């Protein structure tokens, strides 16, 4: 899946 | 009473690896503990601490009978090729998930099968402060993740599901008692990622040897294993060997 090999990561809290 | 994940490398007394469960049979020498290893002599945790400080030392371990597949993540330069290979090689023994995403589904697109689709971006980022997620990210302005729920499915059928996420979701799936086995594949040299990735240049080779540096730093508690070898063929083996190691129905989880 291209969309999945570009993602900037959001961080879960806590 | 008492066995420990040790967290770093210790070449002295009994040799031991980054990842390696030891039972340790004495621990009356403030300085010095006596050990087995669960395929001699260690620092004690407070010695080791103190040679860092002038910090990852030991974690305590115990046994856990689990009633579920565990899930998979490799980590590292060769992360990729290795998934690869194994998702590849062995379909009947790894499944993969499939993720959510809030973007608009396409015209040949099936959902459960390309994407579970999210109709409202507001409901995926309620669903990410709820811990539905093991990891979420964003492109292009829609958000996209794996959740716990895809996750224990795989898990819960028989197979290990193969994760492509960054260190932070291992965390997530402990809290979900989903423990993964999380090898970190670390390599030997910037020429050891070269001859292993004929690809790369010398500055390119660089900086992926110095990410993998800090990665094994920053996430160093977490992983179940470490993997190092001079081909790709080795520590693919290593990965295997790993892999059917920590399989249990008895495996080892954080104390």
């Amino acid at each position: 899946r291209q969309d999945m090999e570009q993602l900037d990561l959001i961080k879960i809290t806590p | 009473s008492l066995y420990v994940r040790a967290l770093f490398d210790y070449d002295p007394g009994l040799p031991f690896k980054h990842g390696d469960i030891l039972h340790v049979t004495n621990a009356s020498d403030d300085e010095w503990w006596q050990a087995r290893r669960v395929l001699g002599i260690v620092p004690s945790k407070r010695r080791w601490e103190r040679k860092m400080r002038a910090v990852l030392s030991y974690e305590a371990v115990q046994r856990l009978s689990i009633n579920y597949t565990r899930p998979v993540i490799i980590l590292g330069p060769l992360k990729d090729r290795i998934n690869d290979d194994l998702i590849s090689e062995y379909p009947d023994k790894f499944g993969s998930c499939v993720p959510h995403t809030t973007r608009p589904k396409r015209e040949y697109e099936v959902d459960g099968r390309d994407y579970h689709f999210v109709s409202s971006r507001e409901q995926m980022e309620r669903d990410i402060q709820n811990h539905l997620f093991i990891e979420a990210g964003q492109y292009n302005d829609n958000l996209y993740g794996t959740s716990v729920a895809s996750v224990r499915e795989v898990a819960e059928k028989g197979k290990h599901c193969i994760l492509d996420v960054s260190g932070n979701a291992i965390k997530r799936l402990q809290v979900a008692q989903l423990y993964p086995v999380a090898v970190f594949i670390k390599p030997k040299s910037v020429d050891s990622v070269m001859e292993m990735n004929r690809r790369m240049t010398e500055e390119q080779a660089k900086k992926t040897y110095e990410r993998a540096i800090k990665m094994e730093q920053e996430f160093g508690e977490y992983f179940t294993g470490v993997v190092q070898g001079d081909t790709i063929e080795e520590i693919y083996s290593k990965v295997k060997s790993m892999i059917w190691s920590q399989s249990g129905p008895t495996i080892w989880v954080p104390s």
